[PDB]
């Protein structure tokens, strides 16, 4: 994504320092919404 | 008379005004909230 909307406020992708976890495949970028896959994901049920 | 009420300035310290340092429970206290706080999370200072 070269752009990120925050309330309204349109910001370029130059200017902000994005990071993320693991990379998923391409075809499930959209599903995790262009982000890192989350730890609490499979942490949770083995802590319980 | 509201010295407090007003935001630091390091340069209205008087020469012998420093007391001791005091704690409080946090249930004598009660935080407030103003609109520039709760203002868009680009603000540094959104929800403290």
């Amino acid at each position: 994504p070269d752009f990120w909307i925050i309330s309204g406020k349109k910001y370029h992708r130059s200017h902000l320092v994005v990071v993320r976890g693991p990379q998923p495949p391409d075809i499930l970028k959209p599903t995790y919404i262009f982000g890192g896959i989350p730890l609490t994901q499979r942490i949770y049920e083995r802590v319980y | 008379p509201d010295y407090y009420e007003k935001p630091f300035n390091p340069d209205g310290v008087t020469p012998g005004s420093y007391k001791g340092i005091s704690q409080i429970d946090p249930y004598w206290a009660m935080p407030q909230l103003t609109a520039g706080s709760t203002a868009d999370p680009s603000s540094e200072h959104f929800y403290e």
